[PDB]
């Protein structure tokens, strides 16, 4: 689960984090932090998302809260100004307002703030009330898809498929990933995949996605988690609602983006659609494979010690695990229950009570299994270059590269990379 | 004068006073910041930090819950002192209050009387504590503010007047001092036969400084308190940056060390003035060495004053470096165009430029782009302002996340000084 | 192994012998570099080191005539020297061989003696003799030809053995040092208690280093004839860079001082070994400032070791610099994908490429597109071919005459190694 | 004249590179240069021009003469197979061979050479005989210019003007510029002037110039010596040769653009070509002198101490000169009898003997009329410098920028710069 014991692995960040990372790609809005600068400042140049586009959510915007501003009252005034800013400067279709520890505390009223600005200036300004404080990460992730509730709702209906026109295909398949967040451009390696199929994506729920983008949801005829169980409740919000199908895949590894595409094949269902999938898997992973036996020499039998934190880090594991290496995974007993279950299947029933400690268990426990590298995500970074030991990120927010077919192409180029390098040995 | 004006901030110049403050205590030696405040506060400035210094950074937080409506976080503070102090026992704690702990005014000083009754815990664990609401000044301000009470509460008072004893040197360094200013500050001293004690000190703690294989709380430090404690004692203090008299201030009614502050330490005159102060505290005379670079410099400037001489400038940073490149452009014939600064602070008269804001990033484009800036020194931050004018970037500045050497630039005295002008001469070149 | 081709230069990478050797002469103090040719080929050096320096550089012309098809120049290089000798009055002249005068022989040693008969002029006036057809070699070897002759010119000989007194250090310096790297070569001895004695040392020549409104002969010099005399006696001496083999044997003959040679100062082993050979050539131990550099460098190859490991690198530099870029760059998994030299050169075995070639900057161009260079290391004249493929540049070597910073550039030892891991870093990131 | 004493102001360099001053600027040639490295290798950097196109200019070639090359009669193998190989490698308009001392002196055969190349290869290749030891720059000006005559002689006739066609005015008038090299690009300043009076310019010697435009310079109507008079060879060639007449005139000040202008007018004889150019000049002279009164405080009585190195800098002199400040001008025995007819219009009959003393004579005769800037060419810039002097490089290579009406903008900006800097009493 998560409670959090002070100064022990208590670190993660809050709700208002978890939700500004699934709003943030979200790239023509404008994306208000309503706090003082310890919410926003930093948070801002911020990581992942590759816009196709309008670089707007890129844009540091913050009602600045003096002190004075604290002494009740004044908290609202600011806000509703500071939209007022906002739509005037940069005219963005919508606007969005994150909500914090401070104004949170204080009795700040957001949502009526919004629906007040919404009315006077004519712009939709959509209130995430998330706040620090109310929890985790995954707690925000939560709370955004809840106020996508009250957007999504079919404010608008899915565009006419443009002249183009791909002919004896139904390219009237529409379909949404949610969880998607192109990060590093990643997603660009999928889509075109998508497009051969003939599923148009209603929304990449946060990859590369415009605010019109996530109105057309409910219209989508199957609906994928890609990854992210924190917005399970999108799905089936979506499914109850609308009556839209699910399921979940990663798009991480040979298997999961074949598996990924072999059921929406069969969730949608077509004759046409699901003779064509096993062709394009068919295509691709002929591909794939060959480009990869070069590889297969150089990686293979390398051992990896593997850290979840809130990284969606068991996708990673089915890539690396089909290459050949093997994998050894653990979470922190503040891990999700998600971790703990899939850490039992991988390996051993019994230790995912690796504790709060840091390096202290972690280090350690690289070395007692002699692993070649740990993956993990850009917090355990530096206890692994530090304890000497070779590393690779879990973020596709990064500038690498990992999901499908052609994904894994960099990511044996990123792992050799880090542990090939001469470097090691010199420290 | 100084301009303000509202409303929404947009890609904001300013972080916060509880960061800056937080690298402060960063520069202690076996030390350990803790936020009193929620724990994406810190989750957040650990992020800003470690991506700057590309190197692991301490920090630890209070985990205020949702609860922190009811029991101010009394169970909270406590909790996480006695919790580090058994964990990793730091040389030094530091207790910093956030914006949502200072709310309700939070009990500083009483939590930690909460945690001055129980304790089993030694004890004998000295803590900072400071206020620093994330809603008032900023990173620089932050900064100063826990080196007021970083003086303040290590050994500042007992002894007096006859604790001025060896030829040890205090400096009071500013938060826009880097490691490679820091050892230029410490090497320069040492090299007067003086004897430096900086305070603090991240020339010790950050970069790649360590041996063993993990290093939990720092111990890749800066100050001992064990040495710092013998800051009471000591020919003079030198005070770097005009942030710091407040802590200047501290520092010399505890003990009676007389001061000679301020620049950044940029441009001649600057560094003249530096050498001098330094030549009369010890007798001795200027090292050859620096007399062989005020003629490097004096060079450089005769090589890049057909560039630089009545450039356009635009410069967005704390009010220190903001003097500091005023001062070393104006003895170049730079014009500084626009000024654009993340809170009022001290520097008043405004230094000689007729006026400068308070409104970061969005207001530097349009101020810039007013009258006509032809480069631009900032932070990271900065790239996307000057990418959208038409112009070069210089960062310099605590943001800077894109840049690999950047942390750990030597930007002052006489090759500080004249590698500077190189860089602007060569970004102005090339872009035009 | 080492391929060459022919038959038209494309943007030749190569300068001549007689100019390299004329820098060498140039790292001597109140010294005179002096031509034998006709005036374009000094006017023609003249600029070339200016425009790199950006400082004023003394060369004169023997002024051969259209009649150098007649009196050799005789008459020509005898006016010459008595010339400068009484209108400057020079502590050392450089007499160099150009292509044309060396088309017949041209009676140097004699033209010298026929300057060692009549000579109201003094004499004491040292003259150094070197042959240097531009036909032939190249730069650095042209460099480490005048080293020979300095070496030889200036009291090798009579003592011996029994001159080998104090704790003085020889360091036999190659082309590719600049004042920046040899400050570091000499600071670097200076703190183990030695003394270096540079030869040369540009280090004293080449800055902004004069109070004089004039400095016709470069008085502000690298090496005294006077204090080089003093080489004959010292402890040992150290060669730094592989294209002084021929002077470390020149130098190690004439007296009997033991020479610890070899690498560019680069990378983890480079400069480990260089201060390991001073720790045992003193006894004292390494100074805690270069062990701590050390660390600081081990940290920057594990920041930079994602971005560098197995870059592809295009290198088109004189051969030191190369074996030097080359190691500095395989410490870090980094392939030389494409290394393009001036000529020949010793460094056979290739050193550990497979390959390299001697054929300029045409040849890198194709060779890096060949095997596809994310990054091309070079001088000013690179930037084209660096540009012409999609590629950073990163310049070294001996033309940068569009660069402020550059002559003066420290490459060496532990800051200098991890800030050339700095800058290939952010140039390899913000091209991707 | 010109003689030269042994280490006596002794620099200037050789007739090769003043030949390769004056052909260089032809942009789209191949510019092989015959010699060993001392020859090619620095000169290639260069200097000054800009082009608006082709930059093969711009690429070093040199046949790259080994000692066993000059263990004679390799000399003339290489040569002929490396323009054989610029030929084929590049494809030129045409190639230009450049001779240099030591394949002078072996007896190197360069007409003959070129002239095989040529015929079996099928580009035209044009010697240039200036080894360095026949004389000074100048003189490679000269012999520069003779080679254009086996280049210039309607080896082709003028383009039909494009069909664009400026109606009323006689837009067939053409002309030459001899001698302007577009250096900093400062002729994109003259040239619309030119145009609006509908003056063709069928070549600028040496000025953004291609091969195929040097071959229609018969034709012109009036030739014009810009500055060189190390030139007026080709003038009186061309005028001799084909009728053509000509003047000379610099594009440095108001002045002389408007007298250049004038003279064009009444040199190829038109009333309506004449009303045009006073009209021209007329709103021109309005124009500048309106931006120039700001500025005249500024500079206004400044004293400046004028050397002349070659350069030709009594056209610099005209500019100043009217703007306001006091000019002491000096030239060095080694002068032309240009220089020292000028000097002596200028001031005094008497010194222009200042010696080949450097910065002795120099710096000091600066102090002496107490200077305010020294004004020579880049190798008497250091000695400014150092000598703690402000300075002014006598380049139009540069990258400024100081003819026609728009350059004393900037000529008036790089003064002030300079000796307004805050930098000269800080040294
Ligand atoms: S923990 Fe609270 S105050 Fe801090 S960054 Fe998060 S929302 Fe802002
Ligand atoms: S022509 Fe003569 S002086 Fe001129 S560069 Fe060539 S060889 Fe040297």
């Amino acid at each position: 689960g998560c409670a959090k014991p002070k100064p022990g692995a208590t670190d993660g960040g809050c709700s208002f984090d978890g939700a500004q990372i699934a709003l943030l790609p979200v790239a023509d809005v404008a994306h208000i932090v309503h706090g003082p600068i310890a919410c926003a400042g930093s948070s801002w140049d911020n990581r992942g998302t590759r816009s196709s586009g309008p670089d707007l959510y890129r844009i540091g915007m913050t009602t600045d809260l003096t002190e004075n501003d604290v002494i009740m009252g004044r908290a609202e005034k600011r806000l509703f100004h500071a939209i007022r800013q906002a739509v005037e400067s940069y005219s963005p279709p919508a606007v969005f307002v994150y909500n914090t520890c401070v104004p949170a505390l204080i009795g700040d009223d957001v949502d009526a703030v919004c629906k007040a600005a919404a009315e006077r200036f004519g712009t939709p300004v959509i209130p995430v009330d998330s706040a620090g404080f109310y929890g985790t990460k995954n707690l925000g992730n939560r709370i955004a898809g809840e106020a996508m509730l009250k957007y999504v709702i079919g404010t608008r209906e899915p565009d006419p498929l443009p002249v183009g026109s791909e002919r004896p295909g139904i390219r009237v398949h529409d379909v949404n990933l949610i969880g998607e967040y192109n990060i590093a451009g990643e997603f660009w390696h999928v889509l075109p995949l998508l497009d051969e199929l003939g599923l148009r994506v209603l929304c990449t729920l946060a990859g590369d996605a415009r605010y019109r983008e996530v109105q057309t949801m409910h219209r989508a005829e199957v609906n994928m988690m890609v990854c992210s169980k924190a917005m399970l409740n999108v799905a089936r919000k979506l499914q109850e609602t609308y009556g839209t199908p699910w399921f979940e895949g990663s798009f991480y590894g040979i298997t999961d983006t074949s598996q990924a595409l072999r059921d929406f094949a069969r969730l949608l269902d077509d004759p046409d659609l699901t003779a064509r999938t096993e062709a394009l898997i068919a295509r691709e992973e002929a591909k794939v494979r060959a480009a990869l036996e070069p590889w297969r020499a150089r990686l293979e039998g390398k051992r990896v010690l593997l850290y979840t934190g809130g990284v969606k880090s068991w996708s990673v594991v089915s890539a690396l695990q089909d290459l050949g290496m093997k994998v050894v995974a653990t979470g922190t007993k503040k891990s999700t229950e998600e971790d703990k279950a899939r850490i039992r299947e991988l390996m051993g029933d019994d230790v995912k009570m690796l504790d709060e400690g840091n390096a202290r268990v972690l280090l350690k426990t690289v070395d007692e299994y002699q692993a070649d590298i740990l993956i993990a995500g850009g917090r355990n970074m530096y206890t692994a270059l530090k304890g000497r030991v070779p590393f690779l990120d879990i973020n596709q927010e990064r500038e690498f590269g990992y999901a499908g077919y052609d994904g894994m192409l960099e990511l044996v180029r990123q792992l050799c990379i880090t542990l090939e390098c001469p470097v090691w040995e010199a420290v | 004068i100084i301009n303000r004006n509202k409303a929404l901030a947009v890609s904001p110049l300013k972080a916060s006073q509880t960061m800056g403050a937080a690298l402060a205590i960063l520069g202690l030696a076996r030390s350990m910041p803790l936020f009193h405040g929620s724990q994406g506060c810190t989750a957040f400035a650990k992020v800003f930090f470690v991506r700057h210094f590309r190197e692991p950074v301490p920090l630890q937080t209070t985990a205020m819950d949702q609860v922190s409506s009811v029991m101010g976080a009394d169970e909270n503070v406590v909790e996480a002192l006695k919790t580090i102090c058994e964990r990793q026992n730091p040389s030094v704690i530091g207790l910093l209050t956030t914006g949502l702990s200072e709310t309700q005014g939070c009990d500083l000083h009483t939590a930690l009387h909460e945690f001055r009754t129980q304790y089993e815990e030694y004890k004998d664990v000295p803590i900072v504590p400071v206020n620093t609401p994330d809603f008032s000044g900023c990173f620089e301000s932050g900064f100063a503010a826990a080196v007021k009470a970083i003086v303040e509460t290590l050994v500042p008072e007992r002894r007096d007047q006859v604790g001025k004893r060896p030829r040890q040197v205090n400096v009071l360094c500013s938060a826009n001092l880097t490691p490679g200013d820091l050892e230029y500050i410490a090497e320069s001293i040492e090299s007067f036969g003086l004897r430096p004690l900086l305070i603090p000190d991240l020339s010790g703690s950050l970069d790649g400084h360590l041996d063993e294989n993990r290093f939990n709380a720092l111990t890749t430090g800066g100050l001992s308190v064990a040495e710092l404690a013998t800051a009471g004692q000591s020919v003079a203090t030198l005070v770097v940056g005009q942030s710091l008299a407040g802590a200047a201030d501290a520092l010399a009614e505890r003990t009676g060390v007389p001061d000679r502050r301020f620049g950044m330490l940029y441009g001649l005159d600057a560094v003249d003035a530096w050498l001098m102060a330094l030549a009369e505290i010890s007798g001795n005379p200027v090292p050859d060495r620096y007399k062989r670079q005020r003629a490097q410099l004096q060079d450089a400037m005769l090589d890049t004053h057909f560039m630089l001489s009545s450039a356009r400038t635009a410069i967005a940073a704390d009010p220190d470096l903001l003097l500091g490149f005023d001062a070393l452009l104006r003895s170049m014939g730079a014009h500084t165009v626009a000024a654009v600064v993340p809170a009022r602070a001290a520097a008043l008269v405004d230094s000689p430029l007729p006026s400068v804001r308070v409104g970061d990033l969005e207001d530097l484009e349009h101020a810039a782009r007013a009258g006509q800036a032809q480069l631009v020194i900032g932070n990271s931050h900065a790239l996307a302002s000057a990418r959208r004018l038409g112009v070069p970037l210089l960062r310099a500045g605590f943001p800077q996340y894109d840049l690999l050497g950047g942390f750990q630039r030597c930007w002052s005295g006489y090759r500080g000084s004249s590698q500077v002008l190189f860089d602007l001469a060569n970004l102005l070149v090339e872009h035009h």
